[PDB]
């Protein structure tokens, strides 16, 4: 797989890097260069930083720079401010064989003043104006519900642990739990409807809606509105991977055509299929328009 | 009736019965020195029914250093001291009937009149007539409680005698313990195993009672004496004849009075029962006893105190002590140094030592009239010894009188040290009773009175309250709702006009660090704290550690207290203390399975705050986020996932419009809380449901509750409904009147109210003891459409105005009665107690627990303040490490323990290099100085190469971060981009650990001066 070889070779150099995200004025107040979520929290953060916080971040930095998962199924890309580590931004592509597949999702992360005593704040940025609850644990505004973040129910081993938990663990958990091929039954109660024909039918409905929303935002709006933090990286990734998506869109269109005949959920699959085919045509246009950086 | 609004904190210490006896007590005091003055102060603050003071002396200028009510006018008029200051003492408490007397006391003085009193305290008194008075006291029927104390220089004496037999009604104020029984056997003696994870925490010979025990129904209500087998098992005596054991059971501690025996004062002159406060000197108290007896004999022989530095007097006192030691039962070695120091400081007076001994003596007096705690038996000696030996051998002229009010202190510590105290700059945080006592000590000591240098600063953000008047003696009722610091400082100058003091209304916190910058801390010499929380302590500790200044702290709770001393380059920081965090009640236990009344009170408090603070905040924040309910309706119609909108709509659909509907909603809430929840939980868990092993689910500690049937005629129900209706009317801004609260009107309102029938549900129960409050279960579309219909109907009914989008948010007031928060919480807690068949609780313990009220008393604060003044004197002396003594105490036992402060540790960073918490490294450079030059300079001066650099919250350099080799070439000013405010900058640097993969070891903070 020459495509796989080049994919691994190129983005290896791009999975980690620093990038100044906050320009600084004369009086010590922060002027944010690009979009970010914790405007007021960062600006109001106390300047009495705990030394253990910085030391833990520095110790993490080695692993976070050397051991980022890299594969054509999914990869992680890591950027932080060139003068502050607690401001954080991460980009992830969707694992293959999922409704999320190859979709680019940007995150905002901030490490609290008491870190590592508490998990860092995590947030979705590819919300499309908070249009869609893309994952049952992932609210439309972007708020993240993970037991490791203490933002989801779970046993103590599933909770945040200042002594053992690592940011890389959260990164991996994103792919392993949120970015799955099976999001619908993750909603509490639907895991009981797993296997039931009605539950699986509603799962097909939800996953088709998620597929069309991903095609809209995570691919079409991402390429049409590239983010500065990964502008060259995303275009190179899309140039490399595009051969897959031009068939992924067609297979999804073929799947939703089978659903559309259904009288309960296929009626909504008709609207989602119209949206899907429109965005697929537009995405093919953009792929033809896509240059190689 | 007890004035609870003034005495709540004292009630939480003593108990109502002790004060009820206290309201029938007459206490007499003789001698009116500073010690007697403070005794009167503490007793009048405690609120004795009647106090009689006595004095045969007249005012002198020398008394101005020991009294904080006297004025120059009183000395000029040559008035009797007690009768002069009597008017001032009456200000402290109007309830106390304070009287005075001046009848001369001598060998022919009749003592029969003293029978009207229950306890008599003697100060400034000749020992033989003390013997006679003690003989009279214990010969009475019942005997009059006898207490005597003395203060002489840096030495003090305290003695107690309650006759041949005295009854202690309660040994200690600790709450009796209750323990679930896991196992118990029919044996001779029977063996009891408590809950396997819960420690027994009891001792052999104690008495226990038993309740709710299954198997042996006969053990219910029985009392046995126990014998500990293990920290989880014990024996209670024969139980073989009993019926077989089944399960459950609770053992409740039983308190028993104990008789304590006191010898006569004369008979205690030999073999005195002396309390020990320093285990390293288990003989010093006896030596001090011998020395005090020698001093008394010298005063008897020569009718005068020894002169300072008088070799003849010192030798005579040595001979007297040697002779007395020979007559003693044990004959201890006479301490020549102690005798020398006593002779040196015989004529002097030390007020902080007086403060400590007066506090402990007042606590003993309180014990004498209540029997609430085990008293001293029979002797206790306190010293300020460490001060004098640190000065070597000074001259007598250092202590000779000079005519001012400070002559008494000068004879004790010397003029130079007094001048040092006068020059000090002091920062004091917190204006509590501890702070007030410390300020009084400063004023009497001449602290900061130097017209040039000395300067005091205090600050506190709160105003004065009536409850504060019980222990903050500086204040008066006409000072309520006025700044504590301002009033305290204003009153201080009346004690001493020479003091120079400044005050602020500021809360010490990171935001106020601008006012209290590093330069301000450098201007200060000593920082003292009277805080009530740990976070502020840690903040002040960190600031003082950064500024390299000594810090003093003291904690006070009930009769327990402690003193913390922190000295630069000598001691650990307060942050070095790492006491275990409090473990809170399990979430499942709190919500679903309470067993303690504290669980129910916590549940009631949390429900109160959720209903009246949290949810109101959510509602108003929702209406601030979204302009109109129509907007939210449109958005949810388009599937917008707004937050809290469902709860806001549910509140609006439940919104009352008149008082009757508020009462209806309160009744519905009552039904929900105390009937429906029981039926739900019993539907999930039947009374006879069983576990994997077949044991009943409803077994200890899991109490199966029983649903409650409403009855307005029940006073508890009436109070609950009234308070809930009032709070809800405040919530919805519905006006009302007191007549609406009348029971008949409420019955009329509820007469037409239909009680909704219960229906079960299948909600999963978080039975996990390690569980926590999770996020909500996702909401069904049924609730979505129901709420949609609700706000659609509301809009159609015009219930969408801004007023409909408005409702009050209530703070948790805990002191006033009219707000009804305390009554509401008490009613809910008692309903929940009856709910789970747990015993109810009274209003005042509910107020204590819910408000987190720390019990307080004047005796403890005075005792700790005297000590604190002592170690700050030691700090002013610049004394070696050995002199500084931390202290812990618990007057309940009573017990006092001194211990040297914890030695500062050295952090071995690498290669034999070590540094302390007080260490801050320095580097000097220039504008062309670079980061590589910085690394070289560190590797040269301290022999270790930096591995990582941090600019505060910003990172400065990390080797693994991209392109940071170039930063080594950049100059300090270019890369820091500093302001012109400083000639330096502070950074954080760590170093590579000995084992790779480990975190870099943190070093001390480093300061790079921009110049040399
Ligand atoms: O949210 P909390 O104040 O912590 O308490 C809630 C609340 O009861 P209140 O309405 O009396 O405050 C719920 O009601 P809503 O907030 O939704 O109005 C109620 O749920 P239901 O209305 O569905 O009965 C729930 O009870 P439960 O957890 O048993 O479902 C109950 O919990 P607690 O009173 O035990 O805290
Ligand atoms: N950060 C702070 N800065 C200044 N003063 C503080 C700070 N934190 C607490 N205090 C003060 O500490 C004092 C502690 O004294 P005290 O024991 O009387 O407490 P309280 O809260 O007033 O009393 P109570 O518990 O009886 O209501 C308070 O008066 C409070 O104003």
């Amino acid at each position: 797989k020459s495509l796989e070889e080049k994919y691994v070779a190129v983005m290896k150099k791009l999975q980690f890097d620093t990038f100044e995200m906050v320009s600084e004025d004369e009086d010590g107040k922060l002027g944010f260069k690009v979009n970010y979520h914790y405007m007021s929290q960062v600006k109001n953060a106390n300047d009495a930083n705990s030394a253990a916080r910085a030391r833990r971040l520095a110790q993490e930095a080695v692993t976070l720079s050397t051991s980022l998962p890299l594969s054509s199924s999914s990869s992680v890309f890591v950027r932080c401010d060139e003068e502050r580590l607690d401001i954080m931004k991460v980009l992830i592509t969707g694992p293959a064989d999922t409704p999320y597949a190859n979709g680019c999702f940007e995150f905002d992360v901030y490490f609290p003043q008491d870190y590592p005593s508490s998990p860092p704040l995590v947030n979705l940025e590819t919300t499309g104006g908070h249009s869609v609850r893309f994952n049952p644990n992932l609210y439309n505004d972007g708020k993240v519900c993970l037991s490791i973040l203490n933002t989801w129910h779970g046993r103590p081993e599933e909770k945040w642990n200042p002594q053992t938990s690592s940011f890389l663990q959260v990164l991996v958990s994103v792919q392993s739990l949120i970015l799955v091929a099976e999001p619908y039954f993750n909603e509490p109660g639907y895991e009981r409807s797993r296997g039931t024909p009605s539950g699986t039918q509603s799962s097909r409905e939800y996953d088709g809606n998620i597929r069309q929303a991903t095609v809209k935002w995570a691919m079409l709006e991402q390429i049409r509105n590239p983010s500065p933090c990964f502008k060259e990286v995303i275009h190179k990734h899309f140039y490399l991977k595009r051969v897959e998506i031009m068939a992924q869109c067609e297979e999804w269109i073929a799947d939703i055509q089978q659903y559309s005949s259904d009288k309960r959920v296929g009626r909504t699959m008709s609207h989602h299929a119209a949206a899907l085919k429109r965005h697929t045509a537009q995405l093919r246009e953009e792929l033809l328009k896509l240059p190689c950086p | 009736e007890i004035d609870d609004a003034l005495y709540s904190r004292q009630r939480y210490v003593l108990g109502d019965t002790a004060m009820q006896k206290m309201a029938k007590s007459h206490v007499f005091l003789s001698g009116m020195g500073g010690l007697g003055l403070e005794i009167a102060k503490n007793l009048v603050l405690a609120g004795i029914k009647a106090v009689t003071i006595h004095d045969t002396e007249k005012c002198q200028a020398w008394d101005l250093g020991t009294n904080f009510f006297l004025s120059e006018d009183d000395v000029v008029n040559k008035r009797n001291r007690a009768e002069a200051v009597l008017k001032h003492i009456a200000e402290l408490n109007p309830y106390v009937h304070v009287t005075s007397s001046s009848v001369p006391f001598n060998e022919t003085t009749d003592l029969s009149f003293l029978d009207k009193y229950q306890c008599v305290v003697l100060t400034e008194m000749k020992l033989p007539l003390q013997k006679k008075i003690n003989d009279f006291c214990r010969s009475q029927c019942p005997p009059i409680k006898f207490i005597s104390a003395d203060v002489h220089g840096i030495w003090s004496r305290l003695f107690c005698d309650f006759g041949d037999e005295f009854e202690v009604l309660d040994t200690t104020g600790e709450e009796p313990k209750e323990i679930f029984i896991s196992n118990i056997t029919q044996a001779n003696p029977g063996i009891v195993t408590c809950l396997e994870n819960h420690p027994h925490k009891l001792e052999t010979g104690q008495f226990l009672t038993f309740r709710e025990i299954n198997g042996m129904t006969g053990l219910n209500g029985s009392i046995q004496q126990i014998t500990v087998i293990s920290p989880f098992s014990f024996s209670i005596g024969d139980t073989t004849e009993l019926e077989p054991y089944l399960h459950g059971g609770i053992a409740v501690q039983v308190k028993t009075p104990k008789t304590v025996f006191f010898e006569s004062l004369e008979r205690q002159l030999k073999h005195p029962k002396c309390l020990i406060v320093d285990f390293s000197n288990p003989e010093a108290p006896l030596e001090i006893h011998t020395a005090m007896l020698a001093l008394d004999q010298f005063q008897e022989k020569y009718s005068r105190k020894p002169n300072v530095g008088c070799q003849q007097d010192s030798e005579e006192l040595l001979k007297l002590a040697t002779s007395i030691s020979e007559t003693l039962e044990e004959k201890p070695d006479v301490n020549a140094d102690i005798v020398h120091w006593l002779s040196w400081t015989a004529q002097g007076f030390l007020s902080p030592l007086a403060a400590a001994v007066g506090g402990v003596a007042s606590q003993e007096v309180l014990k004498a009239v209540t029997g609430k705690f085990s008293p001293l038996c029979q002797w206790l000696y306190l010293e300020a010894a460490d001060i004098v030996e640190s000065l070597g051998k000074p001259e007598c002229e250092e202590f000779l009188p000079r005519g001012d009010r400070y002559d008494a202190l000068r004879a004790c510590i010397g003029d130079t040290l007094c001048q040092k105290l006068q020059n000090l700059n002091i920062f004091l945080v917190g204006c509590g009773a501890i702070g007030c006592e410390m300020l009084k000590n400063f004023a009497l000591l001449g602290v900061g009175t130097s017209k040039e240098k000395g300067m005091i600063t205090v600050t506190d953000p709160d105003l004065i309250e009536k409850s504060n008047l019980n222990r903050q003696f500086l204040f008066r009722p006409h000072h309520i709702q006025k700044p504590k610091s301002y009033t305290a400082a204003d009153a201080t100058l009346k004690i001493n006009s020479q003091i120079k003091i400044d005050a602020h209304l500021n809360k010490v916190c990171p935001t106020t660090e601008t006012i209290y910058n590093d330069e301000f801390y450098t201007k200060q010499d000593v920082i003292i704290t009277a805080l009530d929380n740990v976070e502020a302590r840690r903040y002040v500790d960190s600031r003082c550690l950064a500024n390299l200044r000594p810090l003093l702290d003291s904690g006070t709770m009930g009769t327990k207290g402690h003193t913390e001393v922190i000295v630069p380059h000598l001691t650990e920081s307060y942050n070095s203390h790492r006491d275990p965090p409090e473990e809170e009640i399990p979430f499942s236990t709190l919500k679903s399975f309470p067993a303690a009344i504290e669980h129910t009170i916590q549940w009631a408090r949390d429900k109160f705050e959720s209903s009246f603070s949290h949810k109101p905040s959510l509602f108003n924040k929702f209406w601030q986020t979204y302009s109109s309910a129509e907007e939210v309706l449109q958005k949810i119609q388009s599937g917008h996932s707004l937050e809290g909108c469902f709860q806001v709509i549910k509140l609006l659909s439940r919104r009352p419009r008149n008082w009757s509907q508020c009462v209806e909603l309160a009744r519905l809430k009552f039904e929900k809380y105390f009937n429906h929840k029981a039926l739900q939980l019993l539907h999930c868990f039947p009374l006879d449901i069983r576990l994997k092993d077949g044991s009943l689910f409803w077994q200890s500690p899991k109490r199966p509750p029983s649903p409650i049937k409403f009855d307005l005629n029940e006073p508890l129900h009436l109070s609950f409904l009234q308070n809930a209706a009032k709070l809800y009317a405040t919530v919805y801004c519905i006006p009302f009147a007191e007549e609406d609260l009348s029971a008949d009107a409420l019955l009329n309102i509820l007469s037409e109210v239909k009680i909704q029938e219960f229906k079960p549900s299948n909600k999963v129960v978080q039975t996990d003891e390690t569980a926590r409050k999770p996020d909500h279960v996702p909401i069904s579309s049924e609730d979505e459409r129901n709420a949609i219909f609700q706000l659609e109907k509301a809009i159609l009914s015009n219930e969408a105005t801004k007023s409909d989008l408005q409702m009050a948010v209530l703070s948790f007031e805990k002191d006033d009665d009219h707000n009804g928060h305390i009554d509401f919480i008490t009613a809910a807690s008692n309903l929940r107690a009856k709910m789970y068949s747990i015993e109810p609780a009274d209003r005042f313990k509910t107020k204590r627990i819910a408000g987190k009220i720390i019990p307080a008393i004047a005796t403890t604060t005075a005792t700790v303040s005297g000590l604190v003044a002592l170690e700050m004197i030691k700090v002013t002396g610049g004394y070696p490490f050995e002199a500084y003594k931390n202290c812990f105490l618990n007057l309940a036992i009573p017990i006092v323990v001194f211990t040297e402060t914890t030695e500062v540790r050295k952090t071995k960073i690498r290669n034999g290099i070590s540094f302390t918490i007080w260490d801050r490294w320095t580097v000097h450079g220039k504008e062309d100085f670079t980061l590589l030059d910085f690394i070289n300079a560190v590797k040269e001066k301290y022999g270790i190469e930096p591995t990582m650099v941090v600019q505060g919250v910003k990172m400065l350099y990390v080797p693994v971060m991209p392109g940071h080799a170039k930063r080594l070439k950049l100059t300090m000013h270019k890369l820091v981009k500093p302001t012109t405010e400083k000639k330096y900058v502070d950074l954080t640097v760590s170093f590579a650990p000995d084992i790779d993969g480990d975190e870099d070891l943190p070093g001390p903070p480093v300061r790079y001066y921009f110049s040399h």
